[PDB]
């Protein structure tokens, strides 16, 4: 055939993917968390969103970092090789590379190890998408007038 | 030309690569969230994508989605000290090409 | 709509705003560098910049640093540890707009 | 006049605007820090590649970590109103957060916190750009064959 690029990835594999929405509102109060209210706004948006862009949209509400760990291990290892991406979205208090599951902290890089290009062969070459809402530090920008 | 880290028979790609982060905020910085709206960036984030997924490159929907966050919000807080704050989302890419959600 | 948190009177961005760092390497990964030809990393910037430069979105260039570096290099090294080792760059974006070397 | 989007950085100013180049090879016997082999070569692929895209560089070899901060403190003071964007090259060995000068550390954030949109106002609203070589850890990736 004639010339061939490759400079996007392939998006038109039968699925589009999954969207992994981890809506965490409601933490232990063993952890003094506050509630993050406005966070099921979030949820629901990206539930429609996604839903519009033909993702496979499941979500999760109010998750211990066990239970965050035990989900990301158990969709990295489905089979994706019918899906063109994978979308995870995390919205819950955290500090920098950290996400607050319900009971605890979990280290970001521990959910995204299991999607290497090693260990999740069926997504090697496609792109992992993963949509962070939550705090990196305790800094606070005074903006500047333009 | 020829050395010793180059054209390798076997093909092989980085581990870490083809991941893309979309952060909320800077890196040390906090992140923003209307107990009513919901956060100043899924907000936005949803109606970039919404209005720009059939049009433009992902990299270039996430820039909007910081231009939108950077110059539409500004937090209000009886507190002082969190009174008057401002974000801008933070693009983390190990993408190795272009991303359009059409085809 | 209406609410506590947009729509200020006085315009004001966020002062990490406009910022894009395009580093080397992965978060928390050495980053390789041939000891005639120069780095993996700089040595791809500049090919892509001396191709691209008129004609691409800047974080398409990035982008296309990111596939060169993956793809092309891989470490070589009499010790074992330091042998066949990959790399990819990392785009880390706080601009609002797009930007074109060219007008 | 017609429609204006504004989507796009206004790179027409008189000047592209300056390209820094801090270029650190060798090291003080002091620090045991190795000298860095092929980094002239990257320097001068940069100062040609830049050129070509008109920017006024500037190249600067084995500072300290002293005059790396009188460096861009200084250059953060010029007036770059007639300067369409600014950008900065580190050459040099690191860690995560952090650029080596001759003879000791020097914080990325002390660096980059002269051209926030506070500190350097003939700046504001235009990129700045900082291209890193520098290690950011010790994990190597043992890659995946594709």
């Amino acid at each position: 055939s004639g010339i061939s690029l490759d400079n996007s990835y392939k998006m038109d594999y039968p699925e589009m993917g999954l969207c992994i929405i981890i809506n965490n509102k409601n933490f232990h109060k063993s952890t003094g968390m506050t509630s993050r209210s406005g966070t099921d706004v979030d949820a629901a948006n990206l539930r429609e969103t996604f839903r519009n862009l033909k993702y496979e949209v499941r979500n999760k509400n109010d998750l211990t970092r066990e239970e965050i760990v035990e989900l990301m291990r158990d969709v990295s290892k489905e089979d994706h090789s019918k899906r063109s991406s994978f979308v995870c979205v995390l919205l819950s208090h955290g500090e920098e590379g950290i996400i607050f599951g319900t009971n605890g902290p979990v280290d970001l890089k521990k959910i995204t190890n299991f999607f290497r290009g090693d260990r999740c062969r069926s997504l090697t070459g496609k792109p992992k998408l993963f949509i962070i809402q939550a705090c990196r530090g305790t800094e606070l920008d005074c903006g500047i007038e333009t | 030309a020829s050395g010793v880290d180059d054209d390798m028979a076997c093909h092989k790609i980085p581990v870490e690569a083809d991941f893309l982060y979309a952060y909320s905020t800077a890196p040390g910085y906090y992140s923003w969230r209307n107990s009513k709206d919901g956060s100043w960036f899924i907000q936005s984030l949803c109606a970039m994508l919404k209005q720009y997924a059939d049009k433009l490159e992902f990299m270039h929907i996430l820039t909007r989605v910081n231009r939108k966050v950077a110059t539409e919000f500004e937090s209000f807080s009886f507190d002082a000290t969190f009174h008057a704050k401002k974000q801008i989302p933070c693009i983390v890419s190990m993408l190795t090409k272009e991303l359009y959600f059409y085809h």
